[PDB]
């Protein structure tokens, strides 16, 4: 019941920039390796013991913001089912650990081996302690997303990144087919160490708040390109066919025509003397007409992307003319340009962007074709390995060679464009990369709450690093975190990134900003104005007012806030040090206004919006769902009823939502080796609970799910199922094979409810209420599952110690929804006295006013820590790589909430 | 009744026989991961004589079996441990007992 | 000096509109031409906002207003009494004459304290 305190660690993860996957022609490789070495580890710094674990992550949920957060505190690599790690002693997942019997067990110490093999082919993550393997091995686990190294440390640690390679030498020879971790570093990027997502990083005058950082996915190593076979080829293209294909036949060969490599009769091309300029027919038949239909292909990509020809002047082929130039003269067969030769031709930039796509659609074919001849991507090149540096989509390929393949049919396309053919851009259709994840993208910075004034002139400087997305104003203490500044009346803000103004909508106000920018932000209550100052100059309105808002009332207050857009870097400097300031000087100073923390020795407490999804209880005022409590008959338990009151009516909000009730339920410490009325000698000692929920008419079940969660859960999806639940199964053996543990570890535990409705022809619209009931057994930890009553083959095994949520998650489609029906059947003991222990043996159905119907809010506040652990990360040698030090010791007091099982 | 499980291996040759003080810093916890005491946020280590039944009989057994500098782990089982009656204040009656026990030095 | 005349002289302003009525003065592209150039109804005949005088006096009104003294604060507020009070120049120096013990203490504000650390960390200050 009550809250318990304790003095908890601060823990932090530090990964390299190697991140790993596998999907549906891919152009990565699927086993990799790569270890850790210890160099100096502190038994017990502080009075908690010194965190230390290696292992690997996924990109799509593991956000380890320090300070508290799931279990108790210190979170890091295992904490989650987005981690995978091993402490030298357990492997841990979903904060539970699991001892792995190894020769030579014992907690890392300095002198230790950890070799991390990763096969993708089939899901498996191998430990290696000091070239003796762990004798356990991941399986059976989520795979979408990426993979990356990780290593969760507490203060007062020196460890090493053997990557091999140039960054390292792995100490031990690699497992066959498993290839070194460095060799997966993207062509553009150089290898650095880096942490996790975060929002915060030292600064050069001061510190820096981080705007969240674009991640890379797999779905950007498919390369996926238009396809250009349906595409019946025109006449106006065939009458071109020939002189588009001839001016490219050797127009790689005109480069390097008086050179070293210079042709001779003798040989052909290949031979280190490759250009033969003479034509195409001395040269093999079919690379010709594989030439002629390659730029029948580039013509075809032109019409897939929507290009069209049309002729209007002079034919360029009178005015064109072939100059045997004294270079590339050559003894056989007579001299002339390796293309075709063309006059002064110019380009527009339609023509340039639909040249680079174009390129692109080429790298991306070529690519495609080679993973499916086998090959993958590797920064070291190896032919009999079939790998190679550049398959790699043409967004990530290097400029170096996208202007290689670009200057190519650049000139193939102003040869075209020679000949007085439009080349006619496509329709324009505005796209965005990533859609459902819209709250990673705004990030909230504010101060705290008891910081707020209301009278006064103040000002603060936002130095704008980088020129993105950033809202910087005056929002009221009770501004929402998970809506963007100025939709509301909450924020009084400017947007710079293409100057307007946002209060409630948009309106223009003053100019964009560029780079290095100091923003500096004023307020007036006395006259209660609003004014902008942008590099010590007044922002302007669309009027000779010098007033941004005006007629502001006084309400609850106001505080200084600012937002970043992804891959944004702004300083928000408060003013604590006078001195510190650049423009005051020029504007403020003289006016009267005051740095909002001039007279402060701490730091203000910065409170950030972090975008981890936590179950909360639902305000009755909320305007679209509502949740009913009806106190139980002489027939019907109590039961929790939810409602969409909006639905059927104009600007409903209709979504995906998550549902959970707000007490656990915990397995047992050991389990157990190896008419309708109760039976009194069942009903006491039973150890199963059941509850029921009754999916209303209007509902479709197929988009309902019913089950139990872990307090972890943390999954906020638009398109939720079955497939996004995450799971794994840690499989644990002795040293050679002989299996002895299996276990299925998971955060979510659902069923789908379209499994239990008969596939009628028609007749969607059930007249009966689906009645899905769930029994858990907590002396067995076992659970099934009962369509309408009737048992289901779908079962599942979980772990001693576990806590489970009761969740059901629903996307509404009817006024009447769901109920929450905390029942009880024949010797079936009710959930009144699985979460109340001083009911145990209460068999009346009751829903006390603590049990209640929570939903996930996607966003919730948070505070940012005065102090951030000193983390050095840099190459220490050319053998050595890359290394870590934490010296200085931090603690946080972090208070626990008990049933929820965070901190 | 009571396991050892080494987390970090001392020297394996120097064992607290009958007779001496048995010096450790000791982290006990519920077998639910509740930490219900310590000894290094009290910044002192715990000095017990050996065999005089100065603390509980799980914790008497299971700092003999090991030497000198061994960072391990101890499963008391109610047997061992309070039992019955618990710890009046603070631990509950019938509940499993885990110490990551460090025996630092002997005398 | 030229703006008291502007305030002491009714007639001053009488006939300021009368000019800018006949020279069709807009006030709008003399203030926002920089505007304009930068890549950014009710008294559009003429109103108090866009007198071009008053314009001028608040441009750089802070350099006046940075050449004196944060402690002499105080001394400002009392001259706004005086002049509420009608006093001209003269009976004004005496009676600050008078008030010159009477500037402000930067011990008895913190906000001064701060304000005398940036005032002479201007390098173009000499505190004589």
């Amino acid at each position: 019941l009550l809250l318990q305190t304790n003095l908890i660690n601060y823990v932090t993860s530090i990964r390299p920039n190697i991140f790993v996957g596998r999907a549906e022609g891919s152009t990565q490789y699927g086993k990799w390796y790569f270890e850790v070495m210890v160099d100096e580890v502190v038994p017990f710094l502080t009075a908690q013991a010194t965190h230390l674990r290696v292992g690997w992550a996924l990109t799509e949920g593991y956000s380890p913001y320090p300070g508290g957060g799931e279990g108790w505190g210190g979170n890091g690599v295992g904490d989650d089912l987005y981690s995978y790690g091993f402490d030298g002693l357990h492997l841990w997942t979903g904060h539970v650990a699991r001892p792995v019997t190894s020769p030579g067990q014992h907690l890392l110490a300095p002198e230790d081996v950890v070799s991390c093999c990763l096969d993708l082919s089939v899901p498996s993550i191998s430990f290696r302690i000091n070239g003796c393997p762990v004798q356990g091995v991941f399986e059976a686990f989520n795979l979408d997303g990426l993979f990356f190294p990780v290593v969760s440390f507490s203060a007062g640690v020196k460890v090493r990144f053997l990557l091999g390679g140039r960054h390292g030498e792995f100490k031990f020879l690699p497992p066959p087919g498993y290839a070194p971790c460095h060799e997966a570093v993207l062509p553009r990027e150089r290898l650095r160490l880096e942490p996790i997502k975060e929002y915060r990083r030292e600064g050069p005058r001061g510190p820096h708040l981080v705007g969240p950082s674009r991640c890379l996915s797999h779905t950007d190593f498919v390369p996926c390109p238009v396809d250009t076979v349906q595409i019946v080829l025109p006449p106006h293209l065939e009458r071109i066919r020939e002189k588009l294909a001839e001016n490219i036949h050797e127009l790689w060969a005109l480069t390097r025509i008086e050179q070293g490599w210079t042709y001779g009769p003798v040989r052909d091309d290949n031979k280190r003397l490759h250009p033969c300029l003479v034509n195409f027919h001395s040269l093999p038949e079919p690379e010709r007409n594989y030439n002629l239909q390659m730029s029948g292909e580039t013509l075809k990509t032109l019409l897939a992307l929507g290009c069209h020809v049309g002729m209007a002047d002079e034919k360029a082929e009178d005015n064109l003319k072939k100059t045997k130039l004294p270079k590339t003269y050559m003894m056989s067969n007579g001299y002339k340009p390796a293309p075709l030769d063309l006059s002064h031709v110019r380009l527009t930039p339609a023509q340039t962007t639909l040249v680079d796509r174009l390129a692109e659609n080429g790298h991306n074919v070529w690519a495609r074709d080679r993973v499916a001849q086998g090959w993958s991507y590797s920064a070291v090149q190896d032919i009999p390995a079939r790998r190679n540096p550049r398959l790699v989509p043409y967004r990530l390929l290097d400029e170096a060679t996208k202007r290689s393949n670009r200057d190519s049919l650049c000139q193939a396309v102003r040869t075209l464009l020679g000949y007085g053919y439009n080349i006619e851009p496509p329709d324009q259709e505005p796209s965005q990369v990533e859609n459902q994840s819209r709250w990673d993208r705004v990030r909230i910075f504010r101060a705290e709450k008891s910081y707020t004034v209301q009278s006064g002139r103040w000002y603060f400087e936002f130095e704008a690093v980088t020129t993105g997305e950033m809202r910087v104003g005056w929002a009221r203490p009770e501004l929402r975190p998970d809506v963007e500044l100025g939709a509301d009346e909450l924020a009084y803000v400017f947007n710079g990134h293409r100057g307007q103004r946002w209060h409630l909508g948009s309106e223009p106000f003053g100019r964009p900003w560029q780079s290095g920018d100091v923003v500096g932000c004023m307020i007036d209550l006395t006259e209660n104005t609003i004014i902008f100052t942008l590099n010590g100059e007044v922002l302007m309105s669309d009027s000779g007012s010098e007033t941004a808002f005006r007629e502001i009332e006084i309400g609850d207050g106001f505080l200084p806030v600012c937002s970043l857009g992804p891959g944004q870097v702004g300083h928000l400097n408060l003013g604590q040090d006078v001195s510190s300031l650049r423009f005051f000087a020029i504007c403020g100073l003289q006016e009267g206004f005051e740095p909002f923390a001039i007279n402060m020795q701490r730091p203000v407490t910065t409170w950030f919006s972090k975008s981890l999804p936590q179950f909360e209880p639902v305000p009755p005022e909320h305007p679209h769902y509502e949740v009913a409590r009806m106190d139980g008959t002489v027939d019907t338990p109590p039961c929790l009823r939810l409602a969409h009151r909006t639905w059927g009516s104009q600007n409903s909000l209709v979504e995906m939502l998550f549902l959970r009730l707000s007490l656990p339920v915990q397995f047992h410490q050991h389990f157990r080796c190896t008419d309708n009325r109760d039976d009194p000698e069942i009903i006491l000692n039973t150890t199963t609970y059941y509850y029921s929920v009754r999916v209303f008419a209007g509902q479709e079940p197929s988009c309902v799910w019913v089950g139990w969660v872990t307090p972890d859960y943390h999954q906020h999806d638009m398109n939720f199922d079955l497939s996004k639940v995450r799971a794994v199964t840690v499989t644990m053996g002795d040293e050679q094979g002989n299996v002895h543990s299996s276990l299925k570890c998971s955060n979510c535990y659902m069923v789908w409810g379209g499994d239990f409705v008969s596939p009628g022809q028609q007749g969607r619209i059930s007249h009966t209420d689906l009645v899905i009931g769930c029994l858990v057994d907590l002396a067995t930890g076992l659970m099934t599952f009962t369509a309408n009553g009737k048992e289901s083959n779908t079962f599942f095994q979980v772990e001693p110690n576990t806590k489970l949520f009761p969740a059901v998650f629903v996307l509404p489609t009817h006024q009447n929804v769901i109920q929450f029906e905390l029942g009880k059947q024949k010797n079936i003991m009710p959930l009144s006295a699985a979460m109340f222990l001083s009911e145990r043996k209460n068999p009346a159905p009751q829903c006390p006013p603590r049990l209640e119907v929570q939903m996930l809010m996607p966003v919730s506040w948070s505070r940012m820590p005065n102090h951030f652990l000193q983390v050095e990360t840099r190459r220490a040698g050319e053998r050595l790589g890359w290394a870590v030090q934490c010296q200085d010791p931090l603690t946080m007091m972090a208070l626990h909430i008990p049933e929820e099982n965070r901190c | 009744g009571v396991e050892i499980e080494t987390i970090s291996p001392g020297d394996g040759r120097t064992f607290p026989k009958k007779g001496q003080t048995c010096v450790v810093h000791y982290t006990g916890m519920l077998q639910n991961g509740k930490k219900f005491d310590s000894s290094r946020d009290r910044n002192k280590p715990f000095k017990f004589r050996i065999g005089k039944q100065e603390v509980i009989k799980g914790f008497e057994e299971g700092a003999a079996q090991m030497s000198l500098g061994q960072r391990a782990k101890l499963t008391c089982t109610p047997d061992v441990a309070y039992g019955a009656t618990g710890h009046p204040g603070v631990i509950p009656p019938n509940a499993t007992l885990i110490f990551d026990v460090e025996l630092l030095n002997l005398e | 000096e030229i703006f008291i005349y502007w305030s002491k002289s009714h007639n001053f302003k009488r006939e300021e509109q009368n000019f800018v009525v006949q020279n069709e003065i807009n006030n709008m592209s003399f203030l926002t031409a920089d505007s304009k150039s930068k890549m950014a109804r009710r008294g559009d005949r003429y109103s108090v906002q866009t007198s071009l005088i008053v314009a001028t006096l608040k441009k750089m009104l802070p350099i006046g207003l940075n050449m004196c003294a944060p402690t002499d604060q105080d001394l400002i507020m009392l001259a706004k009494t005086r002049y509420a009070l009608k006093d001209t120049d003269e009976e004004v120096r005496e009676f600050l004459q008078n008030n010159l013990h009477l500037q402000g203490k930067v011990e008895g504000s913190p906000s001064l304290r701060w304000q005398m650390a940036l005032y002479r960390g201007l390098p173009g200050r000499e505190e004589d």
